[PDB]
């Protein structure tokens, strides 16, 4: 949550008297231009998994049918009982 | 009969006779009433959370690399003599050759061409483009993705080679980050108005691209019905 | 509401005139009321050919009627 | 609210659904030849308009399932019709309403936005005194008015875009004239 | 080379019983290149102070391999003893002030390069050298989130 | 001049100098090549983000300076082994430092020295927000095949 | 009055879109009435 | 209409806005936040007096 602050990036640390310090910076600049740095982000960073967002409109699943389909299903088992009463009433009266 | 009720009782049917059959129809009607109400309500909710998608994934999109084998081929360009042109030249020879006929001469000119439809995409510096996005009249101009940077770099101060001022200068620059003057300076100068957090204002007219699914379903239903009719006629013949 | 009830009366009179060229007067208003609040009431259709077109137009009116009422009513509740 | 018919549906969409009802009616005519051309005209439309007009049920078994799917098509478009419309009524343009004195349109004033106040008042003292509002004070100095009745009138027409004054006076004006807001 | 354990950039895993690194492939079937490290095991040198070989890989490891091939050098890597990035502190009531963690490893001659997510700031820039940044970032806050209704 | 970072405008007609919170830049003018004149210069006022950075930095490493706008080139380009713009001005020792929206890259870093960056940038693509939404199969989104 | 949502209650303005169509349909049928009654005897 | 309102209306959320949130600026014993010892993140806070 929130915004970013203190924007400093990542570097390579060497001593003030090094024969390698000038060549390292040039190689890093070259790697950003040709896309080698973007390749590393895909392999190690931006592969991702479960996604973002908070509103989340959601498809309705089976949980609603339990509170709905049970009545019609329960109506079937409660219908045969009324079947016998109705037909017998024709014979009885 | 009992399939007619679920779809808002559209079709005409003939009523049954048994009392228990009447009870079954009456209890099925409730199910159908609740079933349809739930369907519409969800459908409205999905639309009020519709999210937009970028037309181009990035700089390596299909429309950018091979624009020819597309309809009214895509128009994009930049202002030459800069770092952006230098980078595209050394990495995409054919794309750079294609971009030659859409060269601009200014940022405002490029924005004007983009607003009037004379241009489909503009490629330029990331720092100045995000500024123009938030200062536009309205919020018509956006950057692909949520703000995406390719070949990341930064602005620096060019100094004479082998000078002694460089250590003092960059030590002073790092000191401004520690105190926090950079946030004050970006709030004072680089603040914007428009928000790019997927506003998703509104759709309109429900064009044919939306009804393609239902039309395809109707066509498939017609095809299967005619196939079954032909098969039934052939079977009745034998 | 009255601006549409006057049209109920007008369409009922027009259909009665059309039937001249078992459709009584009260059944006209009864059937015409049935379509406004969904086809839940039993009715009897007028064999008149142009009356069929008129009641089809009325059904097309009633569909738009109910749908807009639900969208707006929903809208108040959200806000 | 626009036109009821044209707002959620393009006129081309009406033609496509307008012609498909005849295609279904023609399709039922093919089943009559293989194994009523006026009765079935109605049935196809009646389902779309969910009206009890007509009593012509399909005869063939394959013709039965063709209209079985046709009932579902009417439900889909009607449900989308109501759904889309409600979305249109709720969603509004986010717009820009001058968040406050720190709005970038005021701190960095261009020539497309002009705001001012009343000459020789306590608002002039506030801006002129403190040094980090110099850019804002320079812009207003050439646009300030003589009385507040004039600046309020100059907002009703588009000669002025923003007026800075006392809240007690301005909240009264916003509750008596309906174009204005604070 | 001195490295620190940070999952998005550096992975530390135990070696197999043979003494090498287990083979592993990406989603596209190309091999994952690893390197043999050496550092303290268990928690810290606080009690079991002895180094054992381990395997390392990640964002920073394969960037070092690219640098070595272009710049034509050979390297040996190891983990920082105390597991700290580095700050300046004072010790045992003395006027001197000395660095700890990874910053003190380089300044004391125990290392030549630092290949890890190390933040560039004014205080560290007065003793060592930094190259152009290979990653641009900021600071943020991590919190928990709950479940919606049903 | 770049719109958000370096903004330049003319001096106050009343006083003929620069307003507060700005800095003076001198600009050079060249007449027709058929006949030209002795040095012709115009004084302008320069303000912006980079100008504020230059002001704070200048007060703590303690140096004075004078500003002027480049005429030949805009940012820098290598033509026939020669540089123009601000980079070319720095190469010819005509200027000591260049301040503005200059991007650090490998090609320029071999001819001048860059300091740590004070803002991050790159390459972006700008398109106009197409009106409408996307919904190829929105009507199938509610419910699931199981029900 | 205040509020920013401002849910606008629908009024008679929507009649021109719809109420005129049914009104037009009333006079569009009588024209076919004269043709239809003649067509009964015309063939 | 009610079902539609229930499916799109969500309860309000706190969602700390950043480093200027009132909870962090005026801390109490009921809310705890921390960082890693001897990091650059520590140097930043220990060096600004505000
Ligand atoms: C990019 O640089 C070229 C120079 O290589 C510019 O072309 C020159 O433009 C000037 C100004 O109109 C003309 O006087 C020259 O004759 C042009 N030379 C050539 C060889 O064309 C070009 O204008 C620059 N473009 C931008 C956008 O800065
Ligand atoms: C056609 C062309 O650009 N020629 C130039 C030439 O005029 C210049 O003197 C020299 C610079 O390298 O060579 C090249
Ligand atoms: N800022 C760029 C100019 C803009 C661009 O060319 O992309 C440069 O320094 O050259």
């Amino acid at each position: 949550t929130g915004e970013l602050f203190f924007r400093s990036g990542f570097g390579i640390g060497m001593r003030k008297d090094s024969p390698w310090k000038q060549q390292v910076s040039l190689s890093i600049l070259k790697s950003h231009e040709n896309g080698f740095m973007e390749d590393l982000d895909k392999t190690w960073v931006r592969y991702q998994e479960c996604d973002s967002r908070s509103n989340a409109p959601a498809t309705l699943t089976f949980e609603n049918m339990a509170g709905v389909f049970m009545l019609v299903a329960g109506g079937i088992v409660a219908g045969i009982f009324l079947i016998f009463i109705e037909i017998a009433y024709k014979r009885h009266k | 009969l009992l399939w007619g009720l679920v779809f808002n009782n559209s079709v005409p049917v003939q009523n049954p006779k048994g009392t228990t059959s009447k009870i079954m129809v009456s209890v099925w009607a409730f199910f159908a009433v609740i079933f349809l109400a739930s369907y519409t309500a969800n459908l409205a909710a999905f639309m009020i959370q519709e999210e937009y998608v970028d037309q181009v994934s990035g700089l390596s999109d299909k429309k950018f690399q091979r624009p020819n084998d597309f309809s009214p081929p895509f128009r994009f360009g930049t202002v030459p003599n800069g770092s952006t042109e230098r980078n595209i030249r050394n990495n995409y020879a054919e794309m750079h050759a294609y971009m030659g006929k859409f060269n601009q001469r200014g940022v405002d000119d490029a924005l004007l061409s983009l607003k009037t439809g004379k241009l489909d995409a503009f490629i330029y510096d990331a720092a100045v483009l995000n500024y123009m996005a938030g200062r536009d009249e309205g919020c018509k101009l956006v950057t692909i993705g949520s703000g995406k940077v390719f070949a990341s770099t930064g602005y620096g101060i060019a100094i004479q080679k082998d000078s002694g001022w460089k250590r003092q200068v960059d030590l002073a620059i790092l000191q401004l980050f520690g105190d926090g003057e950079m946030e004050e300076l970006e709030a004072l100068w680089l603040t914007g108005i428009c928000h790019n957090e997927k506003n998703e204002v509104m759709s309109s007219q429900l064009d044919i691209d939306n009804m393609a699914g239902v039309f395809y379903m109707l066509g498939a239903a017609m095809a299967l019905s005619l196939i079954t009719f032909i098969c039934e006629h052939l079977f009745y013949w034998q | 509401w009255v601006m549409m009830f006057v049209m109920l009366l007008i369409v009922s009179a027009v259909a009665v005139f059309v039937f001249e060229y078992s459709f009584t007067i009260g059944k006209a208003i009864w059937l015409l009321w049935g379509l406004v609040f969904n086809n839940s009431v039993p009715v009897q259709n007028p064999k008149g050919t142009t009356s069929k077109i008129m009641v089809s137009v009325w059904a097309f009116f009633a569909v738009i009627f109910l749908a807009s009422y639900t969208a707006n009513l929903a809208a108040f509740m959200i806000q | 609210t626009l036109d009821s018919f044209m707002q959620p549906f393009q006129s081309t969409l009406w033609l496509l659904v307008g012609l498909s009802v005849h295609v279904v009616a023609v399709m039922l005519y093919l089943l009559d030849r293989f194994s009523t051309l006026s009765s079935a005209m109605w049935f196809s439309w009646g389902v779309l308009l969910n009206s009890g007009i007509g009593e012509g049920a399909p005869r063939s078994f394959s013709a039965r399932i063709l209209g079985m799917v046709w009932a579902g098509f009417a439900m889909i478009i009607v449900a989308s019709y109501t759904a889309n419309l409600a979305a249109f009524l709720v969603l509004d343009r986010p717009e820009e309403r001058i968040t406050g004195i720190n709005d970038p349109r005021l701190r960095n004033p261009s020539d497309k936005f002009i705001y001012a106040t009343v000459k020789q008042s306590s608002v002039d003292i506030y801006f002129r005194r403190q040094v980090e509002l110099s850019t804002m004070y320079r812009h207003m100095e050439k646009h300030n008015y003589e009385s507040a009745a004039e600046a309020i009138q100059a907002v009703r027409d588009n000669k002025l875009h923003a007026f800075i004054w006392d809240s007690a006076v301005l909240e009264f004006e916003a509750s008596q004239k309906c174009d204005l807001v604070t | 080379i001195v490295t620190i354990h940070q999952e998005p950039f550096v992975y530390v895993k135990p070696t197999m019983s043979d003494g090498t690194c287990k083979e592993e492939f990406t989603v596209n079937g190309d091999p994952v290149k690893k390197v043999i490290c050496t550092g303290p095991n268990d928690t810290s040198p606080g009690s079991p102070r002895h180094t054992v070989p381990q395997c390392c890989y990640g964002f920073c490891i394969d960037l070092l391999i690219k640098l070595a091939r272009t710049m034509q050098f050979t390297y040996e890597v190891h983990l920082v003893a105390d597991g700290k990035f580095g700050t300046q502190e004072r010790v045992q009531n003395s006027n001197k002030k000395e660095w700890n963690g990874m910053m003190g490893e380089l300044l004391s001659g125990q290392a030549d390069m630092i290949v890890a997510p190390l933040t560039i700031n004014n205080e560290r820039a007065q003793y060592i050298e930094f190259s152009k940044p290979f990653k641009y970032q900021g600071l943020t806050i991590l919190v928990k989130k709950e479940i919606p209704r049903s | 001049e770049e719109a958000p970072f370096v903004i330049v405008e003319s001096v106050d007609p009343l006083s003929g100098t620069c307003m507060r919170n700005t800095v003076p830049c001198q600009k050079r003018i060249i007449s027709e090549n058929k006949t030209d004149e002795e040095p012709g210069y115009i004084k302008k006022c320069c303000k912006g983000f980079c100008i504020d950075i230059l002001k704070k930095i200048s007060k703590s490493v303690k140096f004075t300076y004078d500003l002027y706008l480049v005429t030949n080139g805009k940012h820098g380009k290598k033509i026939n082994g020669t540089w123009n713009g601000m980079i070319g001005e720095v190469v010819m020792k005509r200027a000591y430092m260049a301040v503005g929206s200059l991007t650090i890259n490998e090609e320029r870093s071999e001819v001048v020295d860059f300091s740590v960056p004070f803002i991050e940038t790159g390459i972006s693509v700008m398109v106009s927000r197409s009106n409408g939404t996307v919904s190829p199969s929105a009507f199938l989104e509610p419910f699931s095949a199981d029900v």
